[PDB]
RNA sequence: UAACAGGCUGAUACCGCCCAAGAGUUCAUAUCGACGGCGGUGUUUGGCACCUCGAUGUCGGCUCAUCACAUCCUGGGGCUGAAGUAGGUCCCAAGGGUAUGGCUGUUCGCCAUUUAAAGUGGUACGCGAGCUGGGUUUAGAACGUCGUGAGACAGUUCGGUCCCUAUCUGCCGUGGGCGCUGGAGAACUGAGGGGGGCUGCUCCUAGUACGAGAGGACCGGAGUGGACGCAUCACUGGUGUUCGGGUUGUCAUGCCAAUGGCACUGCCCGGUAGCUAAAUGCGGAAGAGAUAAGUGCUGAAAGCAUCUAAGCACGAAACUUGCCCCGAGAUGAGUUCUCCCUGACCCUGAUCAUUUUUUUGAUCAAGGGUCCUGAAGGAACGUUGAAGACGACGACGUUGAUAGGCCGGGUGUGUAAGCGCAGCGAUGCGUUGAGCUAACCGGUACUAAUGAACCGUGAGGCUUAACCU
RNA sequence: GACCUGCACGAAUGGCGUAAUGAUGGCCAGGCUGUCUCCACCCGAGACUCAGUGAAAUUGAACUCGCUGUGAAGAUGCAGUG
RNA sequence: GAAUACCAAGGCGCUUGAGAGAACUCGGGUGAAGGAACUAGGCAAAAUGGUGCCGUAACUUCGGGAGAAGGCACGCUGAUAU
RNA sequence: GUCGAGUCGGCCUGCGCGGAAGAUGUAACGGGGCUAA
RNA sequence: CCGACUAAUGUUGAAAAAUUAGCGGAUGACUUGUGGCUGGGGGUGAAAGGCCAAUCAAACCGGGAGAUAGCUGGUUCUCCC
RNA sequence: GAGGGGAGUGAAAAAGAACCUGAAACCGUGUACGUACAAGCAGUGGGAGCACGCUUAGGCGUGUGACUGCGUACCUUUUGUA
């Protein structure tokens, strides 16, 4: 099964109208290290909710 | 749930004797033939027991008048008037379905001396 | 006649003296609190809206809380409406309990049926399977034809095909009332009713009678 | 439908899952902290925590049950000699899962799983 | 320019009607209808060659249908050569229903045995980008037959590759957007749409009515079934590679003992939750309205007669409701309850109060941008669910039982390991219904559900009318 | 298995038999079964979601509905209408 | 047994992964009652399956047919026999 | 024998009536509607 | 080891003929390595018009060659009669 | 690193080696207008509104195009083709 007519650039765009990515609404700030992180994830420096969970 | 366990507890028989698969039991059941209600005995080996509270059941197998018959009794049903163990059998499985393929000497169950 | 909102506790059995086992659904019907009375002048129809159960306070929004407070009634877990018959009158804040069914022989029970997700035509519509063997190529549970030819040149509306099954309102009609237990807030009806254990049920006197 | 069912298939067969989680419980006991995918860490709780509960009661039979699972006598010894005593007064929840972003190779959600008193 | 299907046609076919010889004891018209006549359908056999030969796959089966009514059953009715029972024939009626097998590629047909009945047609003789491929219709081979022969035969015989990941329409489901005129959380109304609609047998009425008897009802009531449908898992069961056990071969954990891996889950026996049918609850209706054929009342035209012209009453599974489900994108965007927001402004305009057509202050806006503000609620994130492809929907986030774990229980398996005793030993016995036990039940903050942040605003157009001042 | 009415068998383009043999053609029975009545559940690989890579046939142009009719005679595109 | 199962020496996990646990397809496991009713046709599936011994019909070219068919035993320990 | 104004059944003709059943959907005025439109 | 009877899959394949479960021969008219010979109206064929380099009722390459094509397609700016 | 921004050379680097000119298909970013109750060769005739701009201050120019009449591509071949 294959198209009988070439779909337009218009139809292509209409289809892609749902493809836009969603940005993270807000980053969280660690209460101790003050660095930004994904909510409920640890920070880049190994902090979670003020606690130095992971070292090195 | 506590509600349903209460509803079932109020209905359970308090006089059920202990028995095990392989035991020979006699079950007395009410039979109504007209306005006449009488007790009929069904005696055989217990081949299965379902322990499920009010919904507990057990299956009794017998050879009767040349034919093998199984009856799955609902333990707490008022149709069952009394249960009595006639013989303690010694088996190792919970379910004795293999006896369906045995007759006579090959169907014998060793007595449980205890 | 109005009905009551309950909860599907589960099923069990009642053994009678003559050796019948009655399969029963146990329905917990706590007191139904009238939260609003609707009348012809203000609403165009006669009905009561009720609530039952309870909801955690921080889960009740200010609009819903104001609605409950106007009735002077503690917040329940939802709101359901029952249409009023001619001789039927109720007051806001009035409590209605399961003794409402004391003399009712049969009830209609409405619940949300269990959800089967995306169902095939075999399960959803009792379509027969094609051959398991005898050369069948990849077409064992598939629907078969879905129409005709050039006439009509389309599939008809309402064609039975695969899709969502269950997770919908269902009513089972004229179930025997086995027992009304006012002290324990319980209604036992003979037989199965829609929905999973713990889900809401709407119980009304049988419409067919 | 999967109503009321428990356990993740994790796109594996049962024997593979069993071996994988034997290995991973061994690793968590050995190192006390490991990084894995989030779903695997959540599944791993259900394997490792009963091992610690078993290790709370030191007996020959319990050590043999721990060995049948784990198949590692170093792991069994650590269980009974250190972790059971460490967790003797803790009613469950001997592990903690810490979400830590996404894997570079495959964007897999990742987490650390660690012993709570590590 | 043929074979398929469409198209045109309708001789032929099928159906209906007109005349009425005659059959029917009598009696054309209960039923049938000679010789002839008139139509309907598109429906058979055909006619034609208009479409397609830069391809419109052609029998039968399977799956899935949908419509017509010339009705097979069930429903209503007139006539009967209708006593009853059961029939005949015609009229109305399309709601629902409407065999399984043996033979054969069959369709068909015949046969067996069912059923209330086993309807007749249209839909590319419905349906091969849905299945099949037995038949027709390639290449092999053979028979009969024809031919000197190559070969040939709607004669037969054995064998003989069925592709397509769906763009559009359509259809089943499910979200996202905006709208509905301030924003928000809920409960609704019901325009409109869909589903459903089948029926047997037994008993009573009653061995009554009818009838010489044999037989044997209407009307009405009761129960219990077949098929179908919806829900559910209490029961009976299936499954149950996540629970327990038995066992073969082998390899390992040093070895014994005990275990693990592999062999289809190695092979098996059981089996929890869930899912489920064969399991068990429930349904089709009653009632109402308007009617069909049909039956009438009163009643003239037409002094009679007449169901009809005026008027009035009955009358069926068809129609409209009643029952179930969807349903306000019903843009005609509806209703009800509740909740929230009561800043400085500038730019500039609109009006006014001041002027000297220009001007000097006040009030207010469907302009605009900044400042302060950020509610109700929402979303997001996290723990999740008998909810789910993803979205969606539901529960919960420390003021917490949402999930995992943990504790107690239940369930299942069936008396663990270790030790002891008996036995030469395999093994048996005791400790012991032991040990282990998933998705179950009751509990429990041990672990993970973080303070925040984000979105959403700041009283909501014009006119007219009814009022309050 | 017979009968003979051989449309149109027949004797080395052999006739009639024939043990054994055949992935050969036909028919019947026991066993066996999800072939079927009539499907249910389960274990795996896809299908579905996320990240990376990344095809194809086809394609006059498309703002690419139903119905009844019309019409190169079987219409999304004509008429009317929903 | 150079079959097969598990291993040694040795060599490998096959150059996308991560989730989820719908329909439907593929490859498999099990199934109440029935048991070829399926279908062109038992297609597919299910089943049989080893060794020793007992026993084995018509027919026959005297070799066969024949593994016809059908049936019994089978593990482990001890003794006979350290 | 009874009532007091017409009665009867042939012909020719204008307009209508029955005869008149089909398949996706009203679907045999292009539609709405029309007793004249 | 040599085959290829049945089915399912695959059919823009993992593959221009395979994979999987089954299947036949398996001391012989067997099977295999290396090399050799037969050449296109010619070869070779336990015979299917089979095979002769994914090509066979007359191989492939080059040439006659722009064969011929009463057939199909296509044939390009403008205006006036 | 790739790649780029400067600096510098040069008449020119928008001649930077992926290098003279640098068309079209095709793909983007920005601005104006239209577009979420609306049915079909997408234009044509009519036509409001909006935005920008114009030497007479007046309408006009450019872009868009609500709503509305009409309207089934092109070639080829044909008796005749949406
Ligand atoms: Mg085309
Ligand atoms: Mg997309
Ligand atoms: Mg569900
Ligand atoms: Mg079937
Ligand atoms: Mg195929
Ligand atoms: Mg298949
Ligand atoms: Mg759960
Ligand atoms: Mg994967
Ligand atoms: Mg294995
Ligand atoms: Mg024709
Ligand atoms: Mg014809
Ligand atoms: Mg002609
Ligand atoms: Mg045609
Ligand atoms: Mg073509
Ligand atoms: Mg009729
Ligand atoms: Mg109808
Ligand atoms: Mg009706
Ligand atoms: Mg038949
Ligand atoms: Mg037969
Ligand atoms: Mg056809
Ligand atoms: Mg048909
Ligand atoms: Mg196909
Ligand atoms: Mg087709
Ligand atoms: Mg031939
Ligand atoms: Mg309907
Ligand atoms: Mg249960
Ligand atoms: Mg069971
Ligand atoms: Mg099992
Ligand atoms: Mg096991
Ligand atoms: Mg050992
Ligand atoms: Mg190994
Ligand atoms: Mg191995
Ligand atoms: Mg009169
Ligand atoms: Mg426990
Ligand atoms: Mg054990
Ligand atoms: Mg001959
Ligand atoms: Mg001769
Ligand atoms: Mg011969
Ligand atoms: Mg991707
Ligand atoms: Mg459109
Ligand atoms: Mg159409
Ligand atoms: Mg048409
Ligand atoms: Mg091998
Ligand atoms: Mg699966
Ligand atoms: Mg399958
Ligand atoms: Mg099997
Ligand atoms: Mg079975
Ligand atoms: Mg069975
Ligand atoms: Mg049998
Ligand atoms: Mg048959
Ligand atoms: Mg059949
Ligand atoms: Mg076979
Ligand atoms: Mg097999
Ligand atoms: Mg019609
Ligand atoms: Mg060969
Ligand atoms: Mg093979
Ligand atoms: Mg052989
Ligand atoms: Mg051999
Ligand atoms: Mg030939
Ligand atoms: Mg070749
Ligand atoms: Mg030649
Ligand atoms: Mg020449
Ligand atoms: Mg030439
Ligand atoms: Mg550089
Ligand atoms: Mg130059
Ligand atoms: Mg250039
Ligand atoms: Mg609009
Ligand atoms: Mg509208
Ligand atoms: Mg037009
Ligand atoms: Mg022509
Ligand atoms: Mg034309």
């Amino acid at each position: 099964a294959v198209q009988q007519n070439k779909p337009t650039r218009s139809k292509r765009g209409m289809r892609r109208s749902h493809d836009a990515l969603t940005a993270v609404t807000s980053l969280s700030v660690d209460k101790t290290s003050g660095e930004k992180h994904l909510r409920h994830h640890i920070t880049a420096d190994g902090y979670y909710r003020g606690r130095k969970v992971i070292a090195k | 749930s506590n509600i349903i366990k209460q509803l079932e507890q109020e209905q359970m028989k308090q006089d059920v004797p202990s028995f095990r698969p392989g035991d020979t039991v006699e079950v007395k059941v009410w039979v109504v033939e007209g306005s006449k209600k009488r007790l009929q005995a069904f005696e055989g080996v217990v081949i299965a027991i379902r322990n499920r509270g009010l919904h507990s059941a057990f299956t009794v197998r017998k050879i009767s008048n040349g034919e093998g018959v199984e009856r799955v009794f609902q333990t707490h049903s008022p149709v069952v008037d009394s249960i009595s163990v006639k013989r303690r059998g010694a088996v190792r499985k919970a379910k004795l379905y293999y006896l369906r393929e045995r007759t006579g000497k090959a169907a014998r169950i060793k007595e449980r001396l205890n | 006649m109005i009905g009551l909102v309950g909860k599907k506790v589960g099923m069990t059995r009642i053994f009678t003296e003559d050796g019948v086992s009655i399969p029963v659904t146990v329905i917990e019907v706590e007191a139904n609190r009238v939260t609003q009375v609707k009348d012809l002048a203000n609403d165009g129809y006669r009905a009561i809206q009720v609530t039952t159960g309870a909801k955690k306070a921080n889960r009740v929004t200010k609009p819903e809380a104001g609605h409950f407070a106007k009735a002077g009634v503690e917040a329940g877990r939802g709101l359901w409406e029952f249409r009023l018959a001619e001789g039927e009158e109720f007051t806001v804040g009035q409590s209605i309990s399961v003794e409402l069914f004391a003399d009712v022989k049969k009830v209609d029970v409405t619940g949300t049926s269990k959800g089967k997700g995306f169902a095939g035509t075999v399960k959803r519509w009792n379509f027969r399977t094609q051959d398991a063997t005898h050369g069948n190529s990849l077409s064992h549970r598939v629907p078969g034809s879905i129409g005709q030819n050039q006439t009509p040149g389309k599939v008809f509306k309402g064609k039975k095909m695969a899709g969502q099954m269950g997770n919908e309102r269902v009513t089972v009609q004229s179930l025997d009332v086995v027992r009304v237990d006012a002290e324990r807030n319980l209604l036992l009806v003979k037989g199965a009713v829609p929905g999973a254990t713990g889900s809401d049920l709407i119980v009304k006197p049988a419409v067919k009678a | 439908m999967r109503h009321r069912k428990s356990g993740r298939q994790l796109n594996r067969n049962s024997s593979h899952r069993q071996a994988m989680f034997r290995n991973m419980a061994g690793s968590l006991v050995r190192h006390e902290i490991i990084k894995t995918t989030l779903p695997k860490a959540k599944e791993l709780r259900r394997v490792v925590e009963p091992l610690i509960t078993l290790a709370k009661t030191d007996s020959v039979a319990n050590r043999r049950l721990a060995f049948a699972r784990t198949r590692d006598n170093e792991i069994v010894a650590k269980l009974f000699n250190e972790l059971g005593p460490r967790f003797a007064s803790r009613a469950g929840g001997y592990t903690r899962i810490l979400k830590c972003g996404f894997r570079a190779g495959d964007n897999a959600p990742m987490a650390y799983i660690e012993l709570v008193d590590r």
